[PDB]
RNA sequence: GCUCAGUGAUAAAGGAGGUAGGGGUGCAGAGACAGCCAGGAGGUUUGCCUAGAAGCAGCCACCCUUGAAAGAGUGCGUAA
RNA sequence: UUCACAUCGACGGGAAGGUUUGGCACCUCGAUGUCGGCUCUUCGCCACCUGGGGCUGUAGUAUGUUCCAAGGGUUGGGCUG
């Protein structure tokens, strides 16, 4: 009852369309529809004010943690089809570059072979062969997803900071041969 | 290495360890101190390893006493030795504490390097013990 | 707990005409076997071990992979462990007729449905 | 913008400051004989100087505290500092070098009166072994 | 990673946090990575 | 923390160095170098008395005093001036240059008060404008 | 291993 | 009332934001924890040592000032 | 080199195993018998290689240490009871 997080309601702002179904939500908004299933103990509450306050059938620990993860998912369900979510990755190293081409998004990042990713519906991924790559999406779970993917792929090392990076990120860069 | 300077028999009955330490129960020296949780038997090296530990991780912090002292003998015989034809040989000496007893005395830190001392000391211990503070 | 409802009535137990040396018992039709429910983790912890007889002969299952594999097994594994070992064990044994979907071809046999007494027997989501 | 120390009425040597400031774009000569005419409108001591340089390569410096330590060591009229303050004293100075020294140093300091300068400059004395009455 | 039965923050930045039954310290620099076991 | 006793004896010296005063101005600061804050504290305490306090703290010295008028100047950080002894636009001028020197290193005026009259951010202007002792008198 | 079992009677 | 480990069959030192309770002690309504904005200064590059030691190789000292606060410095870093 | 915890880890402590050398004498005495090879298996994992990893005082190659992993592999000779 007392987290902080389920305190804060959500404002649905207009171009935002709420359809409820008992424990299931469905919205439909600019940029498409997104659904999700509520678990027993939460029950959020669309207002008249047009804001969404989750309270909580029962408080085990269990409703408490469930809870707070329920109000900042449905935060992002809506925040994420009225605008969406853009995650960028950089690539550094010699010969490092990306292409996007129809449905694939072409990798050389210096292996044999060009490593091909198939991209989801959902996604929209715009690339700069400035070495540059931004995924776009309503869904903050698929995008995130995706360019981890992305990321796996060629790690960025400690020395020198080789490999796919997120935009902002510390790497810990040892002096090798000193 | 503490032990006893003579005694007439060599060899000596293991006894039996009952009760609680009522004597050694006080800390009447220093300030902070190590006392004994449970009944047990402690050998001179290991208290010669604790006495260590405790003095050079207290270094800059003055005085340690040690409130304990190996007395008894203890007998073994030997590997491939049949039982029979009399008691072995006294090996090491052994002090018998039992709960409450106090062990280590300690003197002239802040509280903190004296619970971080007085923890590696309990470290080389047999036996379960506890921190405390004078009264 | 569904098992020692439906072992009781296969045995007779709840007859008062029942023998230990006798069958007074029913029929037992399981239907929908693959919705049955188990608590905590143990639809990923249980394990079904079968040994061929060969040493390094052993098998190992869990439950799910079970469930998905052969699902009806999983519950005429549970029964059988409760009813009596021995020649009327087994002949008791093929009286607990086991369905994977929500049909059975027994509709002439008319059956009726089953008493549960226990009060823990159905789980609430 | 780089920190460097420089003798009082002395400039331009080759190891200590020219090739160091100089890699940076700095006009020596400038910078030297300007540093040797602001030290010799003041009391002339060693000189620790922040100078700062622009874009243009034009330069503006700030003169720091000719060094409290090296002052009391004159106002004691000794060379070499205690190796242990506190412990062992090498000195001792009179008030009115107090406020002579915290003089010199008053266009130099953040210090708002003459007593928190002189209690600065005993403060240092204090630090480096030096005794103050 | 470091496993072993003690597991303790061996410096500030250090985090004992528990992970599918098990105690682990994760921390910023990779070094300081244990594992209870 | 601070005490309840600290801080009535806090809000105690600030009303005393209310009751002896003609004039408050209120300054805001964010963001900014201790150099320049002890560069005004070299101009300040000859001429003035520059005290810093929170919301509260400045309200509940103020009410009593009749400065009241001047409540809305409480809202957000709070530093403030009192006039001990030299005149209110030898006080007020500096501060008005000082934060045209600040553009950049975020200071605004809120308001002054005189006259238990409240002046606004602009209308300090003619407070800025008057002589000194030596012209009026 | 310095722990006996319990035998017969004991156990 | 408790347990979520299939613990409920056995073993220790040690570890632990596991969990449910009980007891002392700190603060706070002039706003406590976490986050976020800013500041984190002057002596001074403390003395010694060292080619250099500037808070941050090492040794000793560890005061004072301006202060809302700021250690002769907790860690990273520089040949310094 | 700085740095206890890359790798070592003294002085001491707490364990597991049941493969070494032992203690016991519960066991069989009538014909219940020890070590090597041949043939033939099989199992354990405390992993020598092969599969996947973390940390490194890992630039690369090659290591070091450790994690999961026992599916498969583990030569031919001179010498010995
Ligand atoms: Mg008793
Ligand atoms: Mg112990
Ligand atoms: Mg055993
Ligand atoms: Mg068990
Ligand atoms: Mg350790
Ligand atoms: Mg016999
Ligand atoms: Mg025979
Ligand atoms: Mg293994
Ligand atoms: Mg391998
Ligand atoms: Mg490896
Ligand atoms: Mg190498
Ligand atoms: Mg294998
Ligand atoms: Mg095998
Ligand atoms: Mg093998
Ligand atoms: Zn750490």
């Amino acid at each position: 009852k007392e987290s902080r997080i389920g305190k804060q309601p959500i404002t649905v702002p207009a171009n935002v369309a709420i359809a409820m179904e008992g424990q299931d939500l469905k919205v439909k908004g600019p940029l498409g529809e997104l659904s999700i299933t509520y678990p027993r103990e939460v029950l959020v509450e669309k207002q008249e004010s047009g804001f969404l306050r989750v309270r909580k059938a029962v408080e085990t620990r269990r409703a408490n943690q469930m809870h707070g993860l329920f109000r900042t998912l449905t935060d992002n369900m809506v925040v994420g089809v009225s605008k969406g979510f853009e995650k960028k990755l950089q690539l550094v190293g010699v010969g490092y570059r990306a292409t996007v081409e129809g449905k694939d998004l072409i990798l050389s990042l210096g292996f044999s072979h060009p490593v091909r990713m198939a991209i989801p519906d959902e996604l929209q991924v715009k690339v700069e062969e400035n070495t540059k790559v931004t995924v776009s999406g309503r869904d903050k779970s698929v995008v995130g997803q995706f360019a981890a993917t992305i990321r796996s792929w060629r790690p960025p090392e400690p020395y020198k900071g080789k490999g796919v990076r997120y935009v902002d990120e510390v790497v810990r860069r040892k002096e090798g041969k000193a | 290495m503490l032990s006893p300077k003579r005694t007439r028999f060599r060899k000596q009955h293991r006894g039996r360890m009952k009760g609680i330490s009522y004597r050694g129960n006080r800390i009447c020296f220093g300030r902070y101190a190590l006392q004994a949780l449970e009944p047990a038997w402690i050998t001179s090296r290991q208290i010669e390893a604790g006495r260590r530990a405790m003095t050079r991780n207290a270094r800059r912090g003055g005085k340690i006493w040690v409130r304990i002292f190996p007395d008894k003998p203890v007998t073994v015989r030997p590997a491939e030795t049949r039982m029979g034809s009399g008691k072995g040989s006294p090996e090491y000496w052994v002090a018998v504490v039992k709960p409450g007893r106090i062990l280590y005395e300690i003197s002239g830190v802040a509280e903190n390097i004296a619970r971080r001392a007085v923890a590696i000391a309990a470290s080389k211990m047999p036996i379960r013990t506890q921190f405390i503070i004078s009264g | 707990r569904m098992a020692s409802t439906i072992a009781i009535h296969i045995r007779g137990k709840n007859l008062a005409s029942y023998t230990p040396s006798v069958d007074m018992g029913a029929f037992v039709i399981v239907v929908n076997a693959d919705k049955v429910a188990v608590s905590g983790k143990k639809r990923t912890q249980k394990l079904y071990r079968r040994h061929s007889g060969r040493p390094g002969g052993l098998k190992e299952e869990t439950f799910d992979q079970l469930q998905k594999r052969i699902p009806e097994r999983i519950i005429e594994h549970a029964v059988r462990g409760m009813l009596p070992k021995g020649r009327l064990g087994r002949y008791l044994f093929n009286h607990l007729k086991v369905y994977k979907g929500a049909e059975h071809p027994h509709q002439a046999q008319q059956p009726i449905d089953l008493p549960l007494r226990d009060k823990r027997i159905r789980v609430e989501k | 913008v780089i920190k460097l120390a420089l003798e009082a009425g002395k400039a331009t040597p080759a190891p200590p400051v020219g090739p160091a400031l100089g890699s940076k774009g700095v006009n020596i000569m400038a910078f030297c004989k300007d540093y040797n005419a602001r030290t010799a409108d003041k009391p002339g001591f060693v000189i620790p100087v922040e100078i700062t340089v622009f874009d243009d390569k034009s330069f503006t410096f700030i003169l720091k505290t000719p060094p409290a330590s090296v002052l009391l060591l004159k106002a004691s009229g000794a060379e070499k500092g205690s190796k242990d303050p506190q412990m062992e004293k090498v000195g001792k100075i009179t008030i009115d070098q107090l406020r002579g020294i915290a003089t010199e140093k008053l266009p130099d300091l953040n210090c708002t009166t003459i007593e928190s300068a002189m209690r600065i400059i005993a403060g240092t004395a204090a630090n480096m072994g030096i005794d103050i009455d | 990673m470091k496993i072993r039965a003690s597991v303790r923050p061996i410096c500030e930045k250090c985090r004992l946090i528990r992970r599918r039954g098990r105690i682990i310290v994760i921390c910023s620099n990779p070094k300081h990575k244990q594992r209870q076991g | 923390a601070i005490s309840r006793t600290k801080k009535e004896e806090t809000v105690e010296t600030v009303q005393k160095h209310l009751e002896n005063c003609y004039l408050l101005a209120a300054i805001n600061y964010k963001g900014f170098t201790v150099k320049q804050f002890q560069d005004l504290r070299k101009a300040l305490p000859e001429n003035t008395t520059l005290i810093v306090a929170k919301n509260t703290l400045v309200e509940k010295a103020v009410q009593d005093t009749q400065w009241a008028a001047i409540k809305p100047c409480m809202k957000g950080m709070n530093a403030w001036l009192f006039v001990h002894s030299e005149e209110i636009p030898i006080a007020i001028k500096p501060y008005r240059t000082f934060q045209k020197e600040r553009k950049l290193e975020d200071n605004d005026f809120t308001g002054a008060c005189f006259e238990g009259k409240f002046y606004g951010p602009g209308e300090v202007k003619r407070l800025e404008t008057m002589p000194s002792k030596a012209e009026i008198f | 291993s310095s722990r006996p079992q319990k035998k017969g009677t004991a156990h």
